[PDB]
RNA sequence: GGGGCCUGACUGCGAGGCCUGCAAGCCGAGCAGGGGCGAAAGCCGGGCCUAGUGAACCGGUGGUCCCGUGUGGAAGGGCCA
RNA sequence: CUGGUGUUGGCUCUUGGUCGCGCCUGCGUAGGAUAGGUGGGAGCCUGUGAACCCCCGCCUCCGGGUGGGGGG
């Protein structure tokens, strides 16, 4: 559990899939892909009881960041 | 982004100004730097509370100022020294004044204050339009005399 | 002077209403005899396809409305004796553009129609003048169309440009007649409208009169 | 093979048979509204025939004003074509 | 590899479109056009009360003006 956010979670899930579209614009549609990946967003720099780091990512970040809830900078 | 001033956004007025410096951009420049902070329900209020703190001081001081005001201006300017017949030997300097007024009337009043071409010397009844405070101040009336 | 005058009467920016206006266009005209009022605007379409072409006509003129007949020959007798008034050719064509302007409805013979809209377009169609087929005054019945002008229509088409535009209130003619025919118009040009016409219609709608001061005004009022 | 006017080279239907394991495919008097040819008896539901061809779905568009996921609407859909 | 977006903040230099407003402005050869054109005709008989007709010089082929001088 090295990849998160601290503030909340978001990695993980996540299943794309490519199709030939064209649809209620005159004729239906057609089905491709069956492929599951990866989707997040960024870590930076900040501190708890006595260093730490933080990581966490781009959202919570603006947020706990900007304050603090069970740390701070 | 809710930009709250500690300085400048041109040079320095930290005064009610909040500019939407945008995002991470004005947040870490800005204020990681050092010169403000975001609207914090904190400061919302702290802006609203020392500003209000410098109002009364302001109008305060208007105050303390027009009770030494109307009393002032009521009262006599009383002011013995030696001379001849008209301008006495050693010169009026309201510094002198404030010596005195204080020194005898009671009341504390500065120096650089009042309006002066310069020093005065012709007797009694002549009377000083004196600053005392930035809108509002007294002229009032002085009157010397060579107790002779 | 006689405009600096007219100038400051009116206003820089607002839709007055039709009766409301009419007061101010006899306000701004005093002028000699009497200023003629028309109603002039902009029909949002597009006149390089024959499709929209706004025109023909909206509802006075009487057994009293003057009228030319354009023709060449056999119509000039024709519209002659149908009840013309002044009959001739592309002659009385060159006379009109030059200053020659008596006719209240000119007639063409459908063989000068060319001549009509060209050398005159330009000095019948403000008033009405320029020989307006399925809008009677356009036939080999030349005589027909002069024989029926009277009724009491006055027309509108649709200018190059896309302004139309014609007579909605004499200078003098009560402010009310002046609010009656301007809206009258509003039906008429409002309903001529051409099929294959979207975006808005009525884009700019004003009134006064010829030579002067213009209000634009809200045909809905 | 020509001329005359005309267009049923129509909808709603069809009793009853051909060929048929399937769906097809094919045929038709008469009946109704509504025409057209003649004076009329009557023919005319494309063509002298037997080839000029195709599921079911999946979608479009010109009517329907049946359904419309609280009811009033409409997206959308059912049927006609 | 590649357009938009995110933490990728400041400073200044700059050319493009667009609608709006503000005044510009021409050629289908005396009936196909006058300063384009459609609504006109060049004023249906005309407009600050300074250049009014006659007269030089100043501004993107010019009127907008032009300084007037001049003025029945």
């Amino acid at each position: 559990m090295q990849k998160d956010l601290h503030p909340k979670a978001v990695p993980c899930k996540i299943i794309y899939q490519g199709q030939v579209v064209m649809e209620t614009m005159s004729t239906r549609p057609e089905i491709h892909v069956d492929v599951w990946s990866g989707v997040h967003p960024f870590w930076t720099g900040e501190e708890r009881f006595l260093d730490t780091e933080g990581r966490v990512d781009k959202f919570n970040k603006r947020f706990g960041d900007s304050y603090r809830r069970g740390s701070k900078k | 982004m809710k930009v709250i001033f500690l300085k400048d956004v041109k040079g320095k007025g930290k005064k009610g100004e909040i500019k939407n410096v945008a995002d991470g951009y004005a947040n870490n420049f800005l204020f990681k730097q050092g010169l403000a902070i975001e609207a914090t329900p904190a400061n919302l209020k702290a802006l609203e509370a020392q500003k209000q703190k410098e109002q009364r001081q302001a109008a305060e001081e208007l105050a303390n100022a027009k009770k030494l005001k109307e009393q002032l201006e009521k009262l006599t300017v009383t002011i013995p020294a030696k001379a001849g017949e008209g301008r006495l030997f050693g010169s009026i300097t309201s510094k002198q004044i404030a010596e005195s007024l204080q020194a005898q009337h009671g009341l504390k009043l500065d120096k650089r204050k009042i309006e002066l071409a310069d020093a005065i010397r012709a007797l009694g009844y002549t009377n000083v339009p004196v600053k005392l405070h930035p809108e509002v101040t007294a002229t009032l009336k002085v009157h010397v005399t060579e107790q002779k | 002077k006689r405009y600096r005058a007219l100038l400051e009467k009116v206003d820089p920016n607002k839709i007055y209403t039709i009766d409301e206006a009419a007061h101010l266009v006899k306000e701004l005209a005093t002028a000699k005899f009497d200023e003629t009022v028309e109603v002039h605007a902009k029909l949002g379409i597009d006149p390089r396809r024959s499709d929209q072409n706004v025109r023909g006509t909206v509802s006075g003129l009487g057994k009293q409305v003057r009228v030319l007949a354009i023709a060449k020959g056999e119509k000039i007798k024709e519209a002659e004796e149908a009840g013309a008034d002044y009959v001739g050719g592309e002659e009385i064509i060159q006379k009109i553009l030059d200053g020659w302007m008596d006719f209240d409805a000119v007639v063409a013979t459908p063989d000068v129609m060319g001549a009509v809209g060209s050398k005159l377009g330009r000095i019948l169609g403000p008033r009405g003048l320029l020989p307006n087929p399925k809008a009677g005054t356009v036939g080999f019945n030349i005589g027909e169309i002069i024989r029926e002008i009277k009724a009491g229509r006055i027309e509108f088409r649709n200018d190059k440009t896309g302004a139309i535009h014609a007579p909605v209130g004499k200078a003098s003619f009560p402010p009310e007649k002046l609010a009656d025919n301007i809206r009258a118009f509003i039906r008429a040009l409002e309903a001529h409208k051409p099929e294959g016409a979207k975006g808005t219609f009525l884009r700019s709608v004003y009134v006064t009169t010829t030579m002067g001061p213009s209000v634009r005004i809200n045909p809905h009022s």
